[PDB]
RNA sequence: AUCGCUUCUCGGCCUUUUGGCUAAGAUCAAGUGUAGUAUCUGUUCUUAUCAGUUUAAUAUCUGAUGUCCUCUCGAGGAC
């Protein structure tokens, strides 16, 4: 046999997203990643319709996607960590409508390995360095300087090889023109594999830690470990520098925590649940995705939860410390692979199975007869709340997607001559059987 | 001694064969292995390929091939056809006869273009008559003397050779069907062998091979062995979709 | 013997005796990708030398296309020190 | 017990017989025997095997 | 190369072959060959 | 199991010997362990068919098979031992003849039936080289006048031509 | 009509025979690899296409001479005639033709909203053409994300007899300089290439 | 044997290699960890499991990375 | 452009891999290495399988050049033929009684692992779970 | 026919072994460095258990080789 391979409909499901001014303007662009595809959309503020400008093939796996802005430039580069042993830097040319490869750095072997970097990648909020990281034993850091003609350069990478250590996340902490530094989680399977009893399996603790640059001496020094109470998935970065304090929100199961090193006494808060729900007495609760609106006025986070409920979070802060936490129920939307909270008053809710949505924000999520929650409010018992239909968000746009296509059938099952396709798709309650045909309605 | 207590752990070959789920594998030294349950599950996996013979042996790999005499390599047909070998034989005999002085004389005054052999003869061999040799599929390692081992496990009766036919008295070629061999004669006479009772003889327990002849002289099928009531010795000694490939070139 | 302390962005170079071969595969053909070395085997009197001869850096060490098909070129400064 | 490979290097006879015992059990297992497996409902809405079906069939009911 | 079909010795060159056939172990295996030969065969 | 390959043909190779062993049944051993001098076939060989009845019927079959063109016999491992047999049944085959006349001895020549050459149909006589003269005696005695296929047998010691 | 292709969950397709008169279910031919299949399809009487949980599609064919009726762990086995790393879990194949009178095709529908077709070739002229098209395209227009295309499409088991229509169809969105360079290696005009690119989807799909 | 300095540096270089004494436990646990790192890396087996159980991608990868710690029982002795 | 002469050349390499000398097998192995790296991706994998059958027996060897050209042939053959086929060749001798054979198979499997450690995830066998460990991978046999 | 000879004929395959002469006509034959492989060659091994080291298993290696009388390591016996 001799075959030729053609794709009719690209992959639709979304995995990663970033938002930035990827065309230099202050009209914002969104760069999402399908499976092996990089697709760029620009949401029009007039109708609220998102035009899918540029859809490109990359022939690889996008494991990690993060935009960044150089210190003071007007563009929005992309840093892509994929499954080759390379980090790649991308830009938009609207003149040619094409992604452009600025730089390219090999650091290892191909394929979705385990000790070769690329799974996690973070930047420093100002745009001075990037860190690339694996799920064991390897992380590197790249320094970025405009050249004389301001065309970006990238020097050789740094090192942080530390054996027998997982990583549940890595993120850049917002410092003000100090040495940039990064908060990773960690773990240490080491002992739990030296103990023939399985004791050390239990009794091992995540260690929310910070590595730090030293751009003067040009190395990465281990600053600040701290044994955390319980493993939590990830870390939302606190807008530091001038705005806000520094610090990380550790999104652990049932509990979201502020924490920063130095003098701060570490801040807790249990998660408020919906009331009178029908969920298993055992089932915990984790924060799935997050997105932060940081604006001229102030900042805030949104984080979402398994049953789809969104929450608002802002910082009640005194001089240098923050003092306490307020999570107040915003609304509940589809389960999200990502949220990209625009200015111009929308946010992109990248569905995880099915049609993905664009909501517009109506009220800041503040000052109504929805209750108030806090990290200072003590209790013996929990909070609760009772959800409701869409209050603070209004459903502007709805982009279709087949993800997932759980079954198919070709036939001609209308009286038409040409065949239709009968696609059994979608997950659980949001599933469906959907008819495809070659016609346009 | 601790190796000796693990040596008391060093179970019996019967211990193994009874434990294991697939007992064909279990071999001699299997037991002195640090993890025989693994080793045996592995050796009983699908599609896997066992260690060579010769790790035990004291002689190295083919120092046993040392002894014999061996005949030179035999070219592919489609390369003989293009008639290179005769060119080279002729040039060989020439230059073995010629003497040193004449050799250097030809070094200084060459016989430029003595010979020729045309292209399209070559290019058609290599690009128009090149053909798949005989290959061996996954697993069948070559070991010493393998090419000497004749071949076995064709318990089939119909398997006949042409030298077999000649040196047994039967025919070779298109008549290997219509020729019942001299053993099918006593198959019809007193039966086919009682360990190949799952073998039927052609013309004796099977029907006529294509265009066979009934008769009792030399060259026929004779009496297809039957009971007195008419039912044959076995079987029938007398004789009473859409296979299109999907992707195929025009 | 190998340096192998991990790669960088500094190109390597060849003396003229060593001119032409790949660094490991010892080829003479079809070179595809350029060689990079480590800072430590980059500094000082070792600037611009022959990874093999030690001679002066004049021609560029390269990577035989086989070495790039098998990605034996993703290990770093292979300097025989 | 046949001279099949499965017992080669088992030299003691009680071991051989228990080995071939479990081997026998496994061969009879993985055999598909239509008598006990192949099963027949009578007309009366209840089921038997091939054997019993033909048994009571040809001894005058079915 | 050259062989001794008797002593199963492999030689590069003549001089070595001639020295081989000047029997020392050629001699031993040779006399053994002859001994076992005369063993098996002998109106 | 063990069968005497007698009249073991010289060039009739042990390879095709074992291929016929398989084409008959359990080809487990085909061996003609020859002279320590010659290498060619030594007139009697051991053919093991690991089933006794297999070797038995394979022997009944591969007797009279024309090894080196000559009938060679699978069995248990010229002073006039030829017998004249007349009133002959014309309706026999040659291997049937070898198995009918080989009960009291070997057949060093299959029964040569003195048939007319004009047609190819016999007039009722033959002669057969058996193993022994006492063998021809016993066989010709048990079949003196006795029940042949259609024309009753009449056998005894054969004349010389 | 009377053969079975069972497909276990880890080993492979396994060809099974039903002999009715003895009423047996007996094995004759299986595969030589492990393949965690998710769904298979029949292309003929001897050829079966398979998906795989890790990305791949393969086509496996019985050798032409199978002793269908008879009575390591098998007797005789099948071969592999094509091997492609699609890129996402392929959850349903089907042998079908789309547009009326269009030649046959394989539709594959993945788990991420992707739908596509694998389409045969009729002429070594077509075959050699796109073969060379992409053999140059890899070299002068590599993927964005660092990867090599040959190695991405031979992630698990090497490629065999599949051309990457989605790399070929990138000639359009290429640049005039390179469009030239390559179509001149082909010594056809960028018109010739691009029309021969478009029409092959034209006669199979839309 | 300086080759060995480099070679147990290689054992120190590539988590998952072996040597002639390696134990079924180290072998199978290393292959199990690698299996997890790739279920995470490849964006689509994640959908396979997310959809097979009724979990969601955060749930999925959290389980996986918890399991990454003692995946194949407790240690050997 | 070896996809043409690979067939013509195979029966000569199999000829010289059935012994003729150390150097004979050292050199036929080098030839296999370069053929494999040339014919990467053109489907001539049946021929390289056939020649694996003949190269793999030389695995137990001692002379440095000979065993070294053998190992090279197996890296080339690894990219060209895939890592399933070679993990299957390397399965049974990982846990062998001996130590010479254990060591050669762990040398190979190390080099098969370093390069292409990530395919193997779909090529590992099924290794049953005894009492106090879990060894099967249920992740991979969720149905869907 | 024999036996003695004569001649010739034939057969082996045997044996014979070259173109004369001269100033034996004259003249003359220039490879490494590194290791290492393989091949020849030379050579060396009954001793009795057992313990261990060791090894896939051998082997190797290490370590000693029933008491009492008595006569010449050897012998008949109370044992
Ligand atoms: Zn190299
Ligand atoms: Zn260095
Ligand atoms: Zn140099």
């Amino acid at each position: 046999m001799f075959l030729y391979n053609l794709t009719l409909q690209r992959a639709t499901g979304i995995s990663f997203a970033i938002h930035g001014n990827f065309s230099g303007t202050k009209q914002q662009e969104i760069v999402v990643s399908r499976g092996k595809i990089l697709e760029l959309l620009r949401p029009d503020p007039n109708t609220g319709k998102v035009h899918t400008l540029l859809t490109v093939e990359v022939f690889g796996v996008i494991r990690s996607l993060m935009a960044f802005r150089l210190t003071g430039g007007t563009k929005d580069y992309i840093v892509v960590g994929s499954d080759s042993g390379r980090i790649v830097i991308l830009e938009y040319q609207p003149s040619k409508n094409m992604f452009e490869k600025i730089h390219q750095e090999t650091f290892g072997k191909s394929g979705c390995r385990r000790i070769v970097p690329g799974q996690f990648l973070a930047v420093d909020p100002k745009g001075r360095a990037v860190m690339i990281s694996a799920i064991e034993k390897q992380k590197l850091v790249y320094i970025l300087n405009r050249d004389a003609a301001a065309r970006l350069t990238i020097s050789s990478p740094l090192e942080a090889h530390k054996a027998n250590t997982l990583v549940y996340h890595v993120v850049g902490v917002d410092v003000g023109f100090e040495n940039p530094m990064f908060a990773c989680l960690e773990m240490d399977y080491e002992e739990a594999d030296n103990d023939p009893t399985g004791e050390a399996a239990a009794n091992t603790q995540q260690t929310l830690t910070f590595y730090e640059l030293d751009l003067g001496l040009n190395h990465v020094v281990r600053k600040y470990s701290e044994p955390l109470e319980e493993h939590g998935n990830f870390l939302i970065t606190v807008p530091g520098g001038s705005d806000g304090p520094s610090g990380v929100l550790i999104c652990s199961e049932n509990y979201i925590t502020y924490k920063n090193f130095g003098d701060q006494p570490d801040i807790r808060c249990p998660i408020p649940r919906r009331r009178n729900d029908l969920d298993d007495p055992e089932r915990g609760m984790i924060f799935v995705c997050s997105a932060t609106h940081k604006t001229k006025s102030m900042f805030f986070f949104l984080a979402q939860t398994e049953q789809g409920d969104i929450f608002k979070i802002t910082l009640e802060t005194d001089e240098d410390m923050v003092t306490e936490i307020r999570l107040k129920y915003f609304d509940t939307v589809p389960v999200a692979a990502a949220m990209c909270v625009l200015k111009t008053g929308f946010l992109f809710v990248a569905s995880e199975f099915g049609n993905h949505y664009l909501y517009q924000i109506a009220h800041l999520g503040d000052d109504d007869e929805e209750p108030e929650f806090s990290s200072a409010m003590p209790l013996e018992d929990t909070f609760f709340f009772q959800p409701r239909p869409l209050k603070n968000l209004v459903l502007v746009d709805e982009l279709d997607s087949l993800s997932p296509i759980l079954f198919c059938q070709i036939a001609d099952l209308a009286n038409e001559d040409t065949p239709q396709l009968y696609v059994a798709c979608g997950r659980g309650p949001r599933s469906s059987l959907r008819v495809l045909r070659h016609g346009l309605e | 001694s601790k190796k000796k207590l693990r040596r008391m752990n060093r179970f019996t070959v019967a211990e193994l064969k009874q434990l294991v789920a697939r007992p064909d594998v279990v071999e001699m030294h299997d037991v002195t292995a640090q993890d025989p349950k693994l080793l045996v599950h592995l050796k009983a996996t699908r599609n896997s390929v066992p260690v060579p013979r010769h790790w035990c042996f004291k002689r190295k790999y083919l120092q046993g091939k040392r002894g014999i005499e061996k005949p030179p390599f035999e070219l592919p047909d489609f390369i003989k056809r293009t008639g290179i070998q005769e060119m080279r034989e002729a040039l060989q005999e020439k230059e073995e006869q010629k003497t040193m002085k004449s050799k250097m004389r030809e070094k200084v005054r060459p016989k430029m273009g003595k010979i020729d052999i045309d292209y399209q003869k070559l290019h058609d061999a290599f690009f128009k008559w090149q053909t798949k040799p005989k290959l061996t599929i996954h697993g069948d390692l070559y070991y010493e003397g393998k090419e000497f081992e004749t071949r076995l496990k064709e318990k089939k009766p119909g398997d006949l050779s042409d030298e077999l036919r000649i040196s047994l008295g039967m025919p070779v070629g298109p008549n290997a069907h219509k020729v019942p061999p001299p053993w099918l004669i006593a198959m019809q006479r007193y039966g086919p062998p009682p360990s190949y009772p799952n073998l039927k003889i052609p013309g004796l327990n099977s029907p006529i091979p294509e265009s066979c002849s009934f008769g009792y002289h030399a060259g026929g099928w004779g009496k297809p062995p039957v009971d007195e009531t008419g039912k044959p010795l076995y079987g029938d000694v007398f004789g009473t979709i859409d296979r299109t490939p999907w992707g195929e070139l025009e | 013997i190998f340096c192998r302390k991990q790669a960088g962005v500094a190109i390597g170079r060849l003396c003229e005796k060593c001119d032409g071969k790949c660094v490991i595969c010892d080829s003479y053909v079809r070179p595809c990708t350029l060689v990079r070395i480590c800072d430590e085997c980059n500094y000082g009197s070792y600037q611009g030398r022959c990874v093999i001869c030690g001679g002066p850096g004049v021609s560029d060490a390269y990577y035989c296309k086989e070495c790039t098909i098998q990605e034996k070129d993703r290990d770093g400064c292979p300097k025989i020190v | 017990i046949p001279n099949t490979a499965h017992f080669a290097n088992v030299t003691q006879i009680e071991d051989a017989v228990s080995l071939w015992a479990k081997l026998k059990l496994q061969k009879a297992s993985e055999r598909w025997q239509p008598d006990t497996e192949e099963e027949y409902e009578d007309s009366s809405g209840n089921v038997v095997n091939k054997k019993t079906y033909e048994d009571l069939k040809r001894q005058g009911l079915l | 190369s050259y062989e001794c079909k008797l002593c199963l010795t492999l030689h590069n060159n003549e001089g070595s072959y001639l020295a081989h056939t000047q029997g020392k172990k050629h001699q031993t295996n040779l006399a053994r060959r002859a001994a076992k030969e005369a063993k098996e065969a002998p109106v | 199991a063990t069968v005497y390959v007698g009249g073991l043909d010289e060039k009739v190779s042990e390879p095709l010997l074992w291929e016929l062993f398989l084409q008959a049944g359990p080809v487990v051993n085909t061996h003609m362990p020859k002279d320590r001098v010659t290498g060619q076939h030594q007139g009697y060989g051991f053919v093991e068919f690991l089933s006794e009845e297999d070797a038995d019927y394979a022997i009944k079959i591969m007797n009279m098979i024309k090894l080196y063109g000559k009938p060679i016999r699978v069995n248990k491992a010229d002073v006039g031992a030829n017998i004249f047999i007349g009133n002959l049944d014309p309706e026999i085959d040659e291997k049937l003849l070898y198995d009918t006349f080989s009960a009291f001895g070997v057949i060093l020549q299959t029964p040569k039936i003195m048939r007319d050459p004009d047609t190819g149909n016999s007039k009722g006589y033959a002669f057969i080289n058996f193993a022994s003269f006492d063998a021809s005696d016993a066989a010709i005695e048990a079949m003196n006048g006795q029940y042949l296929c259609n024309r009753p047998i009449t056998v005894s010691y054969a004349f010389k031509k | 009509g009377h053969r079975v292709i069972v497909s276990d969950v880890q080993e492979s397709f396994i060809w099974v025979r039903y002999k009715r008169n003895e009423n047996q279910l007996i094995i004759f031919a299986d595969d030589t690899y492990p393949r965690w299949v998710t769904t298979a399809s029949l292309l003929d009487y001897d050829t079966v296409a398979g998906a795989d949980k890790f990305g791949n599609i393969c086509v496996v064919r019985l050798p032409p001479n199978t002793n269908d009726e008879v009575d390591n762990g098998a007797s005789q086995k099948a071969e592999v005639i094509m091997n492609y790393h699609v890129g996402e879990t392929v959850l349903s194949l089907q042998k079908t033709t789309l547009i009326p009178g269009g030649s046959e095709s394989l539709v594959y529908t993945t788990l991420s909203g992707g739908i596509g077709i694998l389409v045969p070739f009729t002429s070594h002229e077509d075959h050699d053409f796109f073969q060379h098209v992409e053999m140059h395209l890899r070299s002068e227009h590599p993927p964005l994300c660092g990867r090599d295309h040959l190695s991405f499409r031979s992630y698990y088991f090497p490629v065999k007899n599949v051309i990457d229509g989605d790399l070929c169809e990138q000639f359009n969105s290429m640049e005039p300089n390179k469009q030239k360079n390559v179509s001149e290696e082909l010594d056809r005009t960028p018109p010739e290439v691009s029309k021969k690119l478009e029409d092959i989807r034209t006669r199979y799909a839309f | 044997y300086t080759i060995h300095s480099q070679l147990e540096h290689l054992q120190s270089k590539y988590i998952g290699t072996g040597h002639a004494d390696t134990t079924k436990w180290e072998w199978l646990v290393n292959q199990h960890r690698d299996s997890y790192c790739s279920y995470m890396g490849h964006f689509d087996l994640l959908n396979y499991f997310a959809i097979a159980e009724n979990e969601s991608k955060a749930r999925v990868r959290f389980n996986l990375m918890e399991k990454m710690l003692q995946p194949c029982g407790p240690p050997a002795d | 452009m070896g996809k043409d002469y690979i067939y013509a050349v195979t029966p000569l390499l199999e000829d010289a891999l059935m012994d003729r000398d150390l150097v004979h097998r050292q050199t036929a192995s080098a030839v296999v290495q370069h053929m494999s790296l040339g014919v990467y991706g053109f489907g001539c994998e049946d021929s390289l399988n056939h020649l694996l059958n003949y190269v793999w027996p030389n695995v137990f060897e001692t002379s440095p050049h000979v065993i070294q050209a053998v190992m090279g042939a197996l890296e080339g053959l690894r990219v060209a033929i895939g890592p399933c086929r070679m993990l299957q060749y390397c399965l049974q001798g990982l846990f062998h009684p001996a130590r010479k054979v254990r060591d050669v198979y762990w040398k190979i499997y190390n080099s098969i692992y370093i390069g292409s450690q990530d395919a193997l995830i779909a090529h590992y066998p099924r290794i049953y779970n005894d009492d106090k460990n879990t060894y099967i991978r249920y992740e991979l046999d969720y149905i869907l």
